[PDB]
């Protein structure tokens, strides 16, 4: 099982999520003040309430990745459902129950994917058991030692050694099968064909259940778009009812689904977005107070990228690099460049519209147009990116305003 | 009859920024109802200043329309005060309306308008309401004059004190406001 405590909680965060400390610290605390639950009894089991979480701030700075990370080393399973849908001012039909629905569908393409390296391995020794098989078979009344069959391999594990290295031949093997294949085939074959008896009833759905049930986290973004306050962001009070559908989620029901009856109960819930709009004072009493924790985040600086640029572990930078490298490429970001790189996403934000950490991304793949083309033909070369070689594709661009406005 | 505008007065000196209003709420022709009221207020973490003339429903309602666009642009005044003007130009009930807003921060200062206009001063004084030309006559006036022998603060403290002197419509009571 999982837990961690609190800071450990933070720790790997701020591995992927400069800055905000105090927004992890919250979410930490929500995850821990989870575990901690179960340890009670029953009374106090079914008493005690997910402590969900109010993400108040700016865009791109990381309300949605706090969580959705937040959630991947919780190993929970995750939806951000975004708020607006739920209004159809087009009309159409959208109810509420269906989110807790796809907090299984990934709940399995979750729990299936998350077996194929905890039985892969556990049955790729048992797939050559099926081919160890037909090119010698262990003669007829096995005289049961269990060392008088790595005996076969008298020969048989000489060729076990040998489909490492020579294969594509013409076999047949053991709703069954009875058919008549070739080798390159069939070996990709019986690998699928096996973690069948890598047994899937009840197993897979059950426990993949378990998991919503257990918990992962709903991350509701945006919130504050479907809440009151009038003037421009007041159309009806035909929002504030999606405040009400809502509410049973977060405030504890069950629903109707697919592999099996789900109960929200226990989720962990994680509400966003900014609020120059209203007021988190300002949702429906009832939402008010299922956020009882409220945090929050504040834009990122200039350096805050800058680190975003390198201090994050997937880090952009060497998404190049690598990237990059496969083409025979090193390429190599100067201190002084990384700065320029993020002195222009801060410059440009300020122009147009600010989109968060967002920009570098796109100001970046831009960069690299030159280089991330041209990169076949550097076959080795290197390259030195660097604030005087930045500032030659960009200076002007940012400069341009009105261009930035489409191509950054 | 109608309220009178109440006389607000925004001055930039030497680095100092600063607005004045009167209180004197005059009502129909003639009749006044109060000697007071608060139409100059503080926002975006006292980083501007705001003066309205108005209606303190039309009053704080253009102030929050104003907020909200501020932190919607981080900062940029002129960009906001821009996205107000449409937005005050658009909307059927504070078109047709009649004050105008002062609006101005560490750096600069603007005019902003009904109607969708939105003006900057050259001279770092601006004056609405009742008085207003009056207390503009008095600004621009020390500026140029005393400008060494007085404060912001101060040039606009009297800019509404002599309004009141030459106009009916403004009254001796001042509210004072400064960014830091
Ligand atoms: N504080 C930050 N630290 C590290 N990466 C960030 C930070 N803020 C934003 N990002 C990155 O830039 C984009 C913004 O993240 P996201 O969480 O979706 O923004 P927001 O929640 O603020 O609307 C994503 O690619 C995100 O991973």
């Amino acid at each position: 099982m999982s837990e961690m405590t609190p800071r450990e909680i933070v720790s790997e965060l701020d591995k992927h999520i400069i800055g905000q400390d105090n927004a992890k610290r919250s979410v930490a605390i929500a995850l821990r003040n989870r575990w901690r639950r179960m340890q009670l009894n029953e009374e106090l089991r079914h008493e005690v309430t997910p402590k969900n979480i109010l993400m108040i701030g700016p865009t791109g700075v990381g309300k949605t990745e706090i969580a959705r990370r937040l959630a991947k080393l919780a190993n929970a399973p995750f939806i951000k459902v975004e708020a607006t849908k739920f209004t159809e001012v087009g009309y159409v039909g959208k109810e509420v129950d269906s989110i807790i629905r796809d907090l299984t569908d990934a709940a399995v393409k979750m729990v299936r994917v998350q077996a194929i390296e905890k039985n892969r391995y556990r049955a790729e020794e048992l797939a050559e058991e099926r081919i160890l098989d037909v090119l010698i078979p262990p003669a007829k009344n096995n005289w049961g030692q269990t060392e008088q069959q790595q005996e076969p391999s008298a020969a048989r594990q000489a060729f076990r050694k040998k489909l490492r290295e020579g294969q594509l031949d013409d076999k047949e093997i053991e709703k069954q099968k009875a058919r008549k294949l070739k080798i390159k085939d069939a070996m990709k074959l019986l690998i699928e064909e096996e973690a069948a008896k890598l047994v899937n009833p009840e197993e897979l759905k059950q426990d993949a259940i378990d998991a919503v049930e257990q918990h992962g986290i709903v991350f509701i973004d945006e919130i504050d778009k479907i809440c009151k306050r009038g003037e421009s962001s007041g159309p009806d009070v035909s929002r504030e009812g999606v405040q009400r559908d809502l509410l049973p989620l977060v405030e504890g029901c069950t629903v109707s689904t697919k592999h099996g009856m789900v109960k929200t109960d226990h989720i962990l819930f994680i509400a966003s977005g900014a609020f120059q709009i209203a007021k988190p004072s300002d949702l429906i009493p009832e939402l008010q107070g299922r956020l009882p924790i409220r945090v929050e985040l504040q834009a990122l600086t200039t350096s805050d990228f800058e680190r975003i640029l390198t201090e994050p572990n997937a880090s952009i930078t060497v998404q190049y690099k690598a990237l990059m490298a496969t083409e025979g490429v090193n390429i190599e970001f100067t201190d002084s460049g990384i700065k320029r790189i993020a002195e222009a996403a801060w410059q440009v934000n300020e122009s147009t519209e600010n989109i968060g950490a967002r920009r570098l991304h796109t100001v970046l793949e831009r960069l690299m147009e030159e280089i991330s083309y041209d990169a076949s033909d550097l076959s080795g070369q290197n390259i030195t990116i660097d604030a005087d070689y930045v500032s030659k594709h960009l200076d002007a661009l940012v400069a341009d305003e009105d261009l930035s406005r489409f191509i950054l | 009859s109608s309220f009178h505008a109440t006389t607000i007065f925004a001055v930039q000196h030497k680095g100092r920024s600063a607005m004045s209003g009167d209180g004197q709420v005059t009502f129909g022709q003639a009749v006044v109802m109060k000697h007071t009221a608060r139409k100059v207020r503080k926002l975006f973490n006292g980083k501007v200043l705001a003066g309205f003339a108005g209606s303190v429903a039309d009053a704080f309602t253009l102030f929050e329309k104003f907020e909200a666009k501020l932190e919607e642009y981080n900062g940029n005044l002129k960009r906001a005060a821009v996205e107000l003007a449409k937005e005050w130009r658009s909307d059927k009930v504070l078109r047709k309306l009649e004050a105008m807003l002062i609006v101005m921060n560490q750096d600069t200062l603007l005019l902003v308008s009904g109607t969708g206009e939105v003006i900057e001063p050259d001279d770092g004084i601006l004056a609405i309401g009742s008085g207003g030309n009056y207390a503009l006559a008095a600004g621009r006036a020390l500026k140029k004059h005393a400008g060494e022998s007085m404060s912001a603060s101060e040039i606009a403290r009297a800019a509404l004190e002599t309004a009141g002197e030459i106009c009916v419509y403004t009254n001796d009571q001042i509210i004072l406001e400064e960014l830091e």
